[PDB]
């Protein structure tokens, strides 16, 4: 019944602040909830769009400020003094009934960094891979043979560690397919205008 | 604050099975006004949560009647009479009797059952390209296994190395219902040139003994 459109991904340094928006349409208190990397949910607080009254989780009361712009049917969440614990997906929720699509916030000291892309060649079926290391921010995209190779692929979720991301992908094909045919991973990182093709060669 | 405890953490089912999931609160959710503010949400893979049941047993608009909620006081249950593919995802309970703060259970993942499957394990030495830049990552894929729990250790010249490991896991495969894992051990080139024997070792339900793949740097 109510649709909630949230603003796009945010990237901030430790100690900085973030402001995220939630535009409501259709026809209740606006709640904000954090979803942590392990999927756990934490309620931040709520605001009455009518008069502007608020209620906060004591955990967030010192750093979070909720506001509403009635003229634009838009709710805002401001969160200051950010730490890595605040790297999460933030949802606005109307009446605890309808959820927005979520806004990612990443809190990191990292600067934009292009990935290094490394071929993973083997030491009836053969497994090859592609290691995409040391990039920031998300996302990267990875395909095999320009997308024509889609079966037998496992592309793993990116993981942030020491303030850079790593991703990897494996592809498994019949032994008669490679190296008799070519296998290439195609990696794109738009934030750094990176587009690389890494052909996997026998060692 | 009220602690919501959900069990089990993971519930594997076959399509068509009944499913029951439990949510227990650290104290009674009966409010002084007579209401019990216990609610259930489903978050399907890649989506935002959706409300299924509010105030113990009220089905939210559009929710099919195969979903039902029951319980009282501190003990609550969500039942699915017959599980469908579209029901797979993470179920959360929440309480709003004792606020602030409203609190949530940790989630129960409703997943598909299939036959046990041993992982296909593949190990990869550093690429020549990476070595040129002075780094040395060793990668192990453990692919298409079931059930989901698995443990990996890296052992170098017969001794475990814990520093420099980065692990990632896929969600349940849409085609074969299996799970996969990637483990990357990142060393400096100097460290790599100090030891020659590299082993990726896993434990998994499918074997009483460790599952291993190895290589010798010196070929």
């Amino acid at each position: 019944e109510v649709q909630l459109l949230q603003s796009g991904p945010e990237l901030e340094k430790p100690g900085a602040s973030v402001m995220i928006s939630c535009k409501a349409s259709g026809s209740y208190n606006m709640n904000w909830v954090r979803q942590n990397i392990g999927k756990s949910l934490e309620w931040i607080g709520a605001i009455d769009p009518y008069y502007g009254g608020t209620s906060y989780n004591q955990k967030f009361k010192g750093r979070a400020t909720l506001t509403v712009d009635k003229s634009s049917s838009t709710a805002y969440m401001h969160l200051k003094s950010l730490t890595s614990e605040d790297s999460a997906v933030y949802y606005c929720v109307s009446g605890m009934e309808y959820w927005g699509q979520g806004t990612s916030v990443t809190v990191s000291s990292a600067k934009t960094t292009a990935p290094s892309v490394y071929p993973l060649a083997p030491v009836s079926s053969v497994t090859l891979g592609c290691l995409v290391k040391g990039y920031f921010p998300e996302p990267v995209t990875l395909t095999w043979n320009s997308g024509s190779l889609s079966s037998g692929v496992h592309t793993f979720p990116a993981v942030l560690q020491s303030d850079l991301y790593t991703l990897s992908s494996s592809v498994t094909v019949t032994s008669s397919t490679w190296p008799s045919q070519s296998i290439t991973c195609n990696v794109a990182h738009p934030a750094s205008s990176t587009k690389v093709d890494k052909k996997i060669e026998p060692r | 604050d009220v602690v919501m405890t959900q069990t089990p953490l993971s519930l594997p089912v076959s399509l068509g099975d009944q499913a029951s999931i439990s949510c227990r609160s650290s104290q009674s959710l009966v409010h002084r006004n007579g209401n019990t503010y216990l609610h259930w949400y489903l978050q399907k893979p890649g989506q935002s949560p959706k409300l299924l049941i509010h105030k113990v047993s009220n089905r939210f608009s559009g929710v099919p009647d195969r979903f039902s909620g029951s319980g009282s006081g501190t003990d609550f249950t969500l039942k699915i009479s017959r599980v469908e593919a579209e029901d797979l995802g993470v179920y959360f309970c929440s309480q709003s009797t004792h606020v602030p703060p409203l609190t949530f259970g940790a989630g129960t993942k409703l997943e598909l059952k299939r036959a046990d499957a041993a992982p296909t394990v593949s190990i990869f030495p550093p690429s020549s390209e990476q070595l040129t830049s002075g780094g040395a990552s060793v990668v192990c894929f453990l692919n298409n296994f079931y059930p989901k729990d698995i443990n990996v250790k890296w052992k170098i010249d017969g001794s475990e190395r814990q520093n420099g490991v980065l692990n990632s896991w896929t969600d349940q495969d849409s085609k074969d219902s299996t799970y996969s894992m990637s483990s990357t051990l990142t060393l400096t080139k100097d460290e790599y040139e100090r030891h020659n024997s590299y082993t990726c070792e896993a434990t998994h339900k499918t074997s009483t003994s460790p599952i291993v793949k190895s290589f010798n740097r010196n070929e």
